[PDB]
């Protein structure tokens, strides 16, 4: 009916329809700590929320009250829980509640409770028809919102809406190829649909990734994705990749390419590669280059790798 | 060498300028934001250099102390948004004071205990405030705060019987835990549960059945850990995941190699601090969430007999992290923060200091090696990498509770 900022808003202690119930003040003890000096409006709403909660009143007035409590602090999970208890007890129209949660998330997209509430509603309705479009709108404002992506993966997997996600992924990568959240979604979609065992799919992904690397050599996400889709089988199982990266090294000696080479050498040595001594020497040289010049922030890591290699393959 | 009044800094070396972002002449929202932060950080870095004169960095202890002391008592309505996270405030503030080696007056200690008692739910666990439903986040915070106080009065506040029952009420068949009744699920719950259960000695054989496997499923292609299976790797969730596994003694359920490479890659070559996930921005709180993973990995690998492990340093740039925190994360008015330009808050004050402590102290077996950048007074008290409270507090708490039986279990 009336919002906390509406000119005609009235404090609950002044509402005649609330006169029959006594407010319950918050007891912080005689010598309080981390005591928040609440505004009159904040305290007013929560004094009455505490009253309805204590009396477990499943009413329409209590339901409307939770809306104000939420506006005052959307992170109060106790209020959210009670609201859900009321939604069921009062048999409220869930599609109406969906419109409400949509507006709330738009206002506060970085909050755990609002996204969980929406998930519960979709679960109760078994209706994901609005999800992908709504999420897309949130992501249009913040393409990396963690909660948004998490909710998106849930909906897609729970209701099997895989059909158009790879196209969505491709669109967002075109907008920002550095968006690590989108590269994650890419792996999510492929691993759950075709999988990476299909050599045709893997080839397509390696070519796609290599192409992105050529376009933006210093974009770490693409390099991480490349390693991510080949690491389980073992980087040394892809002999042509080494040569191709070796040919780009002179013109693209970024720390990412140099590090990838070490990763390849590490795996090769672990698989009884030919010319072990030569591979080891090359790996140690790169580790030193990374530690001393190309990736000094990780010098301790690279020195550790150098020692590990020697403890495992020096013979 | 150098006179004692001048200390050369990594971030101020001439070669450091080469660590600036290379956008390959391809601009996107990501590179634009990163470049903006780097530009501001360079300006900050430069203000601490006067040609060859580089004064020692100073942790503004007293300013931080006054900010913390004030917050432990009262807060303005600007904190209404944290009305459901008050035990968090107690923990962040108490831990910061503990790190700064500032004693907690007996009266304050008693008042905090009384307040947390009021936050404890009759069903077990702690809520964000008096009368609120219990939740694992404030429960984790309350238990840590009580352990920092470390008095029998504080220890006894915890209703161990109900706490265990409460944890059971949140345990899912797949090994995960709800954050609260009818709440959401993510790796934070596993860590909060494992932390409070191990500290209070209420772990049963079945409590964490399947939990280690669920956490492992959260590790993704990047090497780090996401909030739930399939999600992007993030420092916050990776700390929770690995720390919980260390408590359960199941770290080997993860691919430690890909995790190590992932976390070390999260330290920013230019800023020196850590980002929360690939291609996002540096942030002072990750000084703990991310950097804190190195001591855990060190211990994990060491248990496996890794002969290549260092005996004096963590596997991240300890000096660079200290430089970022000391030069970029201190509010001149007291308190610490995310990055230059952001406002202070008790959360960032807690984690910036926690990360600084981890960066200053290396410890493995009998080997101890300190690296305190700046004036000697910058040295903070050590913090336990698993619980993030003083190691002395961890030992005293676990010893106390180990003398009690596991609630209704033998
Ligand atoms: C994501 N992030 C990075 N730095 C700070 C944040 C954070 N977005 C945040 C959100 C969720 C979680 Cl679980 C942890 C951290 C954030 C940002 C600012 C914050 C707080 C939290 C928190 C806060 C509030 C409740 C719980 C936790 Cl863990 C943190 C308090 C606070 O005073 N401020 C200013
Ligand atoms: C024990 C415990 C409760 C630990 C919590 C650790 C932690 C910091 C979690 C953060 C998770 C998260 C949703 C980040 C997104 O915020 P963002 O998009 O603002 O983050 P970003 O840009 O830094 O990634
Ligand atoms: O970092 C990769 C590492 O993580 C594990 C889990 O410990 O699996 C994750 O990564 C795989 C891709 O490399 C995904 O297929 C899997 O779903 C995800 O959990 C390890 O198996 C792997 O070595
Ligand atoms: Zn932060």
């Amino acid at each position: 009916f009336v919002s906390l900022d509406s000119p005609s808003y009235v404090l609950y202690r002044d509402r005649a329809e609330w006169a029959d119930i006594d407010p319950v003040p918050q007891n912080d003890g005689p010598n309080p700590v981390v005591q928040i000096i609440y505004s009159d409006k904040f305290r007013d709403v929560y004094d009455y929320f505490r009253a309805v909660l204590q009396r477990d009143e499943r009413s329409e007035r209590a339901f409307k009250l939770t809306r104000d409590a939420i506006e005052l602090n959307a992170a109060n999970y106790t209020v959210w829980h009670f609201r859900r208890v009321l939604l069921k007890s009062l048999q409220k129209d869930l599609h109406e509640e969906m419109n409400y949660i949509t507006a709330i998330i738009e206002e506060q997209p970085k909050n755990y409770q609002v996204w969980h509430h929406r998930r519960v509603l979709v679960e109760w309705l078994r209706d994901p028809s609005q999800e992908l479009e709504f999420i897309a709108d949130i992501l249009n404002q913040d393409a990396k919102n963690y909660h948004a992506w998490q909710h998106r993966q849930w909906v897609i997997q729970e209701f099997k809406l895989w059909d158009n996600e790879l196209q969505y992924v491709d669109q967002l990568l075109k907008e920002d190829v550095r968006n690590n959240s989108v590269w994650n979604q890419r792996y999510f979609v492929i691993s759950n649909t075709t999988g990476y065992n299909d050599r045709a799919v893997l080839e397509r992904e390696v070519q796609y990734t290599l192409e992105m690397i050529k376009l933006v050599p210093h974009n770490e996400s693409a390099w991480n994705y490349l390693k991510g889709i080949l690491q389980d089988r073992g980087l040394s199982k892809y002999p042509n990749l080494l040569n191709q990266l070796l040919d780009l090294q002179p013109s693209h000696s970024s720390p990412y390419l140099i590090a990838f080479l070490v990763d390849i050498y590490e795996d090769m040595l672990e698989n009884q590669c030919d010319n072990k001594e030569d591979i080891l020497n090359k790996a140690l040289e790169l580790c030193e280059i990374l530690a001393k010049e190309k990736d000094t922030i990780r010098k301790e890591y690279w020195r550790y790798i150098g020692r590990s290699l020697q403890s495992k393959h020096s013979t | 060498s150098s006179p004692v009044w001048s200390e050369p800094l990594y971030s101020l070396r001439p070669e450091h300028a080469r660590e600036r972002l290379q956008d390959d002449s391809v601009e996107t929202v990501t590179s634009i934001e990163q470049a903006k932060v780097e530009e501001k950080i360079q300006e900050v870095f430069s203000s601490y250099k006067f040609n060859h004169l580089v004064p020692r960095l100073v942790l503004q202890r007293e300013k931080h102390f006054h900010y913390l002391k004030r917050g432990l008592r009262q807060l303005t309505d600007a904190y209404e948004c944290l009305d459901a996270s008050r035990p968090w405030l107690c923990y962040w503030i108490l831990h910061s004071l503990e790190l700064l080696d500032e004693p907690i007056p007996q009266i304050v200690a008693t008042d905090v205990c009384q307040f947390l008692e009021l936050c404890q739910s009759p069903e077990g666990g702690f809520g964000g405030g008096p009368g609120q439903y219990p939740h694992l986040a404030p429960t984790y915070a309350a238990v840590n705060a009580l352990c920092i106080i470390g008095t029998e009065e504080a220890y006894d506040i915890i209703n161990r019987e109900k706490l265990l029952q409460y944890l059971y009420s949140l345990k899912q068949p797949d090994g995960s835990f709800l954050m609260h009744v009818g709440g959401e699920v993510d790796v934070r719950s596993a860590y909060c549960a494992a932390s409070v259960a191990s500290l209070t000695n209420i772990i049963t054989p079945d409590l964490f059945e399947g939990t280690a496997e669920w956490i492992a499923r959260c590790q993704n292609w990047e090497g780090g850990i996401g909030g739930v299976p399939g999600m992007e790797a993030h420092g916050g969730y990776t700390f929770c995941g690995l720390a919980a596994l260390v408590i359960l003694k199941r770290e080997r359920s993860l691919n430690l190699k890909s995790l190590l490479q992932w976390v070390t890659s999260r330290q920013m070559r230019f800023e020196g601090g850590f980002q929360g996930r690939c291609n996002k921005l540096v942030d002072g709180c990750y000084s703990f969430w991310q950097a804190g993973l190195l001591p855990l990995l060190h211990r994990a690998l060491h248990a496996q007999g890794d002969p290549a492990l260092s005996m004096s340093h963590w596997m991240f740039h300890q000096q660079a992290l200290q430089e970022y925190i000391l030069m970029c994360c201190q509010c001149p008015a007291g308190g610490l923060l995310d990055k230059p330009g952001k406002s202070r808050d008790f959360y960032h004050t807690c984690y910036c200091l926690s990360g600084l402590s981890i960066a200053q102290h290396f410890g493995s077996g009998a080997m101890l090696h300190d690296v305190v950048l700046g004036v000697p007074e910058n040295a903070l008290q050590p913090t336990h990498p698993v619980y993030n409270i003083g190691p002395d507090k961890v030992i005293q708490a676990t010893t106390y509770f180990l003398q009690k039986p596991v609630p209704g279990f033998e």
